[PDB]
């Protein structure tokens, strides 16, 4: 209690900071597999530098890279089946995550 | 527009020799180079932006 | 507090949150770069799992991987002239960023 | 007495200011070294005489010479990785000093 | 509360200085000037510290420097940053000793 | 009613903690501190649990570690977060034992 209570509340603060750090590591993994796909499989014109110069949010950059990768690898029939529509312009989200997972499977089997 | 203009320049350069080969031999071939490996040329392309 | 003050406070808050989000994404990409460099150019004994088991902070892991990469790729004359000293044990920071960039381009020219 | 020891503190502060004069002299030595670098590695059009005739401050001349030297010797890949941006137009300062150190290293290894 | 935080910082600084003074004085001068026995004899902490500093000067700093830099042979009433100069000279003397 | 549902969740959590503590204490300390005999002697359930926890500390955690984390040699009045630290230390000591 008292002194030790406030120090253990600071410990709870440490727990919160560790949770934030783990969330950042998850961001690292996701966004980083996305960036590796983007560099390895997409044109230099879609680089983060030039897109930021054109003035796009980084989330917009990631979703654009994901959509381009899905169009490049995943077939149109698979897009029309999983995403239920041909156009990917409004399919950003969990369905986009499934599509990019399918694209990763496609490139793995392509190699 | 800058990247597209560079693409247009390379397209014109390819098309000149394409037309010359069309007139001399009867057929002309222009390869559309994308961000892929030399072995990936066999695989088909669904949607891509050429390099 | 007038309408202009309300608008400027709201805009400042929004821009601050956007900058924090961008910083989180940058940390994500940095974690990527450390992971990929460790996997590609450094031995399995320097993996994050075994280092954490030995009990080192994540930042310590990043700087250790960076220092090892610099010693592996960047030559000793280059180290002695960038960091002004041969030893890299106390050069973590912006100069460490310089040495790791030099190694990043060293591996590119090696390939 | 108290007056004696406070005047001792006064002249100790004067001594610190003398050290500031010395470090100013050291900065001037760095300035002439950057001038030698500019003459050795850059065009005659970037001479201090012609730049002053065009009406630029001495610090502006030094930072312009430093930026040109970084672009000339330091490859653009290191430039981007170090400044976290490709453009050097707003990177004057300690990062610029680090970049010109890298340029000195580049010319040393080039020779 | 940051005012009290800085007050505590200054407290830590003087405590560290007292620590250094004690760790050298116990091994250099004598056990008769120990903090416990001085407190039993009835001297405040600041009085104990200044007396120990003056004994340190009388042990390391030579009398000629005492009567020239501090202008008086007796360190009984010279206290201040002149005493700081004297204890710094004593530190230099014990370093070279 | 979900407030009462979460209250029941916390009830189950502390009941499981009590059951684990009792199961290990019976096999580790003694049967004199059994829940039935302690209740007969007239101790509340929380008092029984904290007494068993303190005995677990006094058994597994040696007295030096006790005074190290509890900051006082006597665990008689250290109860709270420090007591939880000490009982987790007891768990660690029996794990390594």
């Amino acid at each position: 209690l008292s002194i030790n209570e406030r120090i253990t509340k600071e410990l709870a603060e440490v727990e919160e900071r560790e949770r934030i750090e783990k969330q950042l590591l998850l961001e690292a993994e996701r966004i980083n597999e996305i960036d590796t796909l983007a560099k390895a499989h997409l044109s230099n014109h879609f680089n983060k530098e030039v897109l930021l110069a054109k003035g796009y949010t980084l989330k917009d950059i990631m979703q654009a890279q994901r959509r381009e990768l899905v169009r490049k690898f995943v077939p149109i029939e698979q897009i029309k089946a999983i995403a239920k529509v041909s156009d990917i312009s409004h399919i950003d989200g969990e369905i986009l995550e499934q599509l990019v997972s399918l694209a990763k499977v496609n490139i793995k089997l392509r190699k | 527009e800058v990247e597209l203009a560079r693409l247009k320049v390379q397209l014109k350069n390819a098309l000149l020799n394409c037309i010359i080969s069309y007139r001399f031999h009867g057929i002309g071939y222009v390869l559309v180079k994308t961000k892929d490996t030399l072995i990936d040329l066999e695989q088909p392309v669904n949607i891509e932006l050429p390099i």
